[PDB]
């Protein structure tokens, strides 16, 4: 099996950047393909032949590359080229992929935007009890978040689950889901949780009292 | 308008078989050869086989021979394959390409497990401009869609606990518009539930 190895792995590249992926196949090859594949969609082909630009893609896409070494050039990155770039090689059986090339948006550091929600009654009268928490629309993705209950750190029971950059602004959003019983609940009642974030000398606090804030 | 429209999602049993539709559109059918992508977790595309429509001529990955058994319909010019004896191991998305790849399918997203079906239980967020949420707790298949009454809506990606998958989405509106007028989120299926809430 040929072998088609992608670098860089991900990258982020500021608008009006010139970037260059690569795709190193194991055995010669005769032409490379390339495909785009942005989150949730399907895969578009984007440059076939190693040269041939597909219908729609822009003029500032361009393969070149022979035998063993591909790669792909944009000449001025645009927020719409945010996306995972995949070679493809035909000239083999059986047919194989890159191990794929993740673009993201360079942008300048935000903080995140934090808010705190106490378990629902319809959440209580069922048994449990989880207190969300919402930072939104910062860069970098890099962020630390912290729940506190009652000055003491939980690590069992919290879900984080980051979104992917945002096509607009160009940002990532997350959310941190601590669960506990209703008992262990009411019992406590300083819940905070804390992004000690790069934009942060100090981390962005935001906290609730369960009884009255 | 060429199309190639798969079949839906599906759950099955980690020794169950399952037959995956592509019913083609707005070309020759046989003038080319089908193609099915398997991708996993993430970025691992890769391909399973091929099947030539009308003259039903096979070529598989070795790799995914046993498992798998592309067959055609030339009249409903519709594609299939057929997974055998699947394990959590085969839970991916699975998408049938044509024309050279240039033509992809929607892709069938595929979740192989014993756990049971299970309807979500979904908490208004409210406090305590206006931030606000709606959280969807304790479903199986990992399809849901969220929406609000119809924009500073950030829904987050689904992360699976104890068999259980978890969904939650944050909504900015501005303070004089709420509790004025509502902000309901609306939450459909896992079990066939659709459920409306504040």
């Amino acid at each position: 099996q040929i072998v088609l190895t992608q670098s860089p792995a991900i990258m982020s590249a500021s608008p009006g950047e010139k970037v260059t992926i690569t795709c190193s196949a194991s055995s010669s090859v005769s032409n490379i393909h390339w495909f785009q594949q942005k989150p949730g969609t399907f895969p578009k082909l984007w440059i076939y032949s190693t040269s041939t630009l597909a219908s729609g893609v822009p003029g500032r896409f361009s393969g070149s590359g022979s035998g063993t070494s591909y790669s792909l050039t944009i000449s001025r990155m645009g927020a719409e080229d945010a996306a995972t770039y995949y070679c493809q090689q035909r000239s083999g059986y059986p047919f194989t992929f890159g191990s794929g090339t993740k673009l993201e948006i360079k942008r300048a550091d935000a903080a995140p935007t934090v808010s705190i929600f106490p378990p629902s009654s319809e959440q209580l009268t069922s048994g449990g009890a989880s207190v969300v928490c919402f930072l939104n629309n910062f860069y970098p993705k890099d962020i630390n978040v912290k729940w506190k209950i009652d000055g003491s750190e939980r690590q069992n029971g919290v879900l984080n689950s980051w979104t992917d950059q945002d096509s607009k602004d160009s940002t990532y959003s997350m959310s941190s889901t601590l669960t506990l019983t209703k008992d262990e609940y009411e019992r406590h009642n300083s819940y905070t949780c804390e992004a000690t974030h790069k934009t942060s000398t100090s981390p962005i606090v935001k906290s609730f009292n369960r009884n009255e804030c | 308008e060429v199309q190639l429209q798969q079949s839906g999602p599906e759950l099955v049993k980690p020794g169950a078989s399952v037959k995956i539709s592509c019913k083609t559109s707005g070309y020759t059918f046989t003038k080319y050869t089908m193609h099915w992508v398997k991708q996993s977790h993430g970025k691992s595309l890769e391909w399973i086989g091929d099947i030539n429509p009308n003259n039903g001529g096979t070529n598989y990955n070795q790799k995914f021979k046993g498992t798998a058994t592309l067959t055609v319909h030339k009249s409903s010019t519709t594609a299939y394959m057929e997974l055998r004896s699947l394990t959590s191991e085969d839970s991916a998305v699975y998408y049938c390409t044509s024309k050279s790849f240039d033509y992809w399918g929607q892709g069938t997203t595929l979740t192989v497990s014993s756990a049971k079906t299970t309807a979500p239980s979904v908490y208004p967020l409210a406090p305590v401009a206006v931030t606000l949420g709606c959280l969807v707790k304790g479903y199986f298949p990992e399809p849901v869609t969220l929406t609000w009454n119809s924009s500073g809506v950030h829904t987050f990606p689904a992360v699976l606990q104890s068999d259980l998958y978890t969904l939650s989405s944050s909504v900015t509106v501005t303070s004089s518009t709420w509790p004025s007028q509502s902000i309901t989120c609306n939450v459909a299926h896992p079990a066939s539930s659709t459920k409306v809430d504040k």
